[PDB]
């Protein structure tokens, strides 16, 4: 049901193939819902680094499993411009995966 | 329901020049504008947006930097100025009438606009 | 993209012309398409809505649609008023910069 | 038949520094250009290898996407752009030359480097 | 894999005195090694080709050689000049990655 949007950009899938998707059952689907820029979405594939996620969020190098998105952009940003969204990217070091 | 203009005159090279509109009709707060300038022989080009209420502001990026903004309620003006004025910026401003909290609208009916000249 | 647009379209009475707006890839392709009137000497004004009806009141000779990276409207009972110019405004959304873009110009006789 | 570096100095962590060394001396198209890192007290870290023409790229693990080079053969710049900087980002950069249309091999002679802090 | 390398080399002047990076499978043993000397406050310098023969020219009282997965590099008449950091680099060609990496650090006395 969700084969009906042009702005799904990340069909890079690393652990299975999009074709493979309902293909085979799964066990327990792990969703994680946030919000990524465009710059730093190469960053969030496994392997890499970089400041943003180098600081929050962690990938597995096996990366069991791959995203859906769409342009988060047109969905929230007032004309002031978006000010509200918040971040953080100063912390002490970085992190191991799947920890917060 | 409708909205004027003010006059404007030739201005001197190397200055600074300010437009004001009025509007009357419907809630201020719950509108948004569009600050178009149309040249002869040329298509028009959108820079500005305002946002009522908190005043807020954004701008195209050749136009950044030089390009003031004063919005209020009360007073119902919008208070818009451009500096460095130069020969190339003689167009008609205009202030527009979207559909209502969202930039990405339609467009009610203009005013008669404002000719600036360097 | 810089909506190119044929510099005139000519016609007569009783003839109906296709006049068209082209673009490219993420401006005309999936962003909407505007199309305007304007009038010399008075103000801007609108031409159409989204290209399935008719704004808010006109004959059904205005109609157009669109087409790949294009935008096409057939205009037909050409008159003396009918002399003007028209524009046509989408949404750009191109690299490093979203300002409202619009076409050239065109002659009407 | 010699390269020399840029000048830079400390900067802000986060933030995008630019780095760039000359070249010059033989023909340029049939030459793969290296780039290694070394940092004080330790052995460097080799960094990345460039083919000029096309401007062929390839990365290491520990810097694959996080970093950014261009090259032009005109000019004849080599450019690199880093960015996300940390503590493990001070050390000095090396420019270097390969046999040519191969990237294994003896390496010729580096530049003076430049030295990078947070 | 890691290139592991003696923390120093100590040696007197006036004697040989052997250093050595040991490596792990298809590192050493597969691709040839590379020497390299780090004079302070200068540019680091090549030295060695494959150890086999000598690039340009050095006298021969340094000698090279491979054995097994290590290489050793034999050193005789040292002086006070030549006290720097020896350095090995080598083709990895290992899993997620095969860099131009290099051994550990070593000081000579």
């Amino acid at each position: 049901v969700l084969y009906n949007l042009a702005p799904f950009f990340t069909f890079k899938c690393y652990g299975v193939s999009p074709t493979k998707l309902n293909d085979l059952c799964f066990t327990n689907v792990y969703a994680d819902s946030f919000v990524i820029r465009g710059d730093e979405v190469r960053q969030i594939a496994p392997g890499q680094t970089g400041n943003i996620a180098d600081y929050n969020y962690k990938l597995p190098d096996d990366f069991t499993g791959c995203v859906i998105a769409w342009n988060s952009n047109k969905l929230d940003s007032k004309v002031s411009g978006n000010y509200n969204y918040l971040y953080r990217l100063f912390r002490k070091s970085n992190l191991k995966p799947f920890e917060r | 329901v409708q909205l004027v203009q003010s006059g404007a005159e030739v201005k001197k090279p190397g200055a600074s020049v300010k437009v004001s509109c009025k509007a009357s009709g419907y809630t201020f707060s719950s509108y948004y504008i569009h600050w178009v300038r149309q040249a002869p022989g040329q298509g028009p080009e959108w820079m500005a947006i305002i946002n009522p209420g908190d005043g807020g502001a954004s701008y195209a990026q050749k136009f950044q930097g030089r390009v003031t903004l004063t919005r209020d309620t009360s007073t119902s003006t919008l208070y818009m100025e451009l500096s460095s004025l130069r020969s190339e910026d003689t167009a008609v401003y205009y202030c527009a009438r979207a559909e209502g909290s969202s930039w990405l609208g339609w467009f009610d009916p203009w005013g008669q606009g404002t000719l600036v000249t360097v | 993209s810089v909506l190119t647009q044929p510099p005139s379209a000519s016609g007569t009475p009783g003839q109906r012309v296709t006049i068209s707006c082209s673009g490219s890839s993420s401006n005309i392709g999936s962003n909407y398409v505007y199309w305007y009137q304007q009038l010399p000497g008075t103000a801007p004004k609108l031409l159409i809505y989204r290209n399935n009806q008719r704004p808010s009141g006109v004959p059904d000779r205005f109609s157009g649609s669109r087409s790949g990276t294009s935008a096409s409207l057939a205009i037909s009972g050409l008159r003396s008023e009918d002399e003007a110019d028209y524009y046509c405004a989408a949404w750009d959304d191109g690299l490093s910069g979203s300002g409202w873009v619009f076409g050239g110009g065109t002659k009407l006789t």
